[PDB]
């Protein structure tokens, strides 16, 4: 059985509506509801927890004041059931507010460290959705990346947009977005080199890839 | 920088 955490970015950035029919808020919110069928259905024994970045209001163990804030433990780390499908489409709407990845990270690792406590799993995961518009803080991402390393948790990246080296012309992204490319980046060559690198992806090769990692012996 | 305060299990030696 797997642990994994869906970290979704529900900031006011993923509500604009400019390509295709969806939003990114409405394609990452699709992904999500199709994965958690498709786990439900098999009746997989991984266990799925669910947390959203730019919600409104604050829910979450390491809140307080001006810290981990517009962070909401939408689920935790348990199997998915037919009950949380609708629970899911209905309590994941969009935010007004923007946050910190590197909180929402934080939030995801205290989860899993909690929530595994004394239990046996092939792999501890963590999957962010995000289209990386909004501002964060770089404080102690050494030790953030040192607990990730200590814990054996792999990340992966699903973005809304390529950035590969078929990504085509250019998509008119901020800086800001260029900035939370780069420390992506920064993130996964620091995990697992040039390996990590491969593991930042598109929402349209989300769902697919969810499943498929190398195998590390824990 | 925006500083954040970990939690205590993650700053364990």
């Amino acid at each position: 059985k797997s642990a994994v955490v869906l970290c979704m970015d529900v900031g006011l950035a993923m509500s604009h509506s400019n390509q295709g029919k969806e939003s990114p808020f409405e394609q990452a919110k699709k992904v999500m509801m199709l994965f958690l069928q498709r786990q439900v259905f098999a009746e997989s024994k991984d266990e799925i927890a669910v947390v959203l970045y730019g919600t409104d209001t604050t829910d979450n163990a390491l809140a307080r004041e001006d810290q981990y804030e517009n962070i909401s433990v939408h689920r935790h780390l348990m199997l998915p059931d037919f009950d949380l499908l609708e629970q899911i489409e209905n309590v994941v709407e969009p935010g007004s507010v923007q946050a910190d990845f590197l909180d929402a990270l934080i939030v995801s690792m205290d989860l899993l460290q909690k929530e595994t406590l004394g239990k046996k799993y092939t792999r501890l995961h963590i999957a962010v959705f995000s289209d990386l518009s909004s501002p964060f803080s770089v404080d102690q991402l050494e030790v953030i990346i040192a607990n990730l390393k200590k814990a054996e948790i792999t990340l992966q990246f699903f973005l809304p947009f390529s950035v590969d080296e078929g990504s085509g012309p250019g998509k008119g992204l901020s800086d800001q977005q260029k900035e939370g490319i780069e420390m992506v980046r920064k993130i996964m060559f620091s995990l697992d080199g040039e390996e990590g690198l491969s593991e930042v992806f598109t929402f349209r090769d989300a769902l697919e890839r969810l499943s498929i990692f190398k195998k590390i012996e824990r | 920088e925006r500083k954040r305060i970990l939690p205590t299990w993650m700053l364990a030696e």
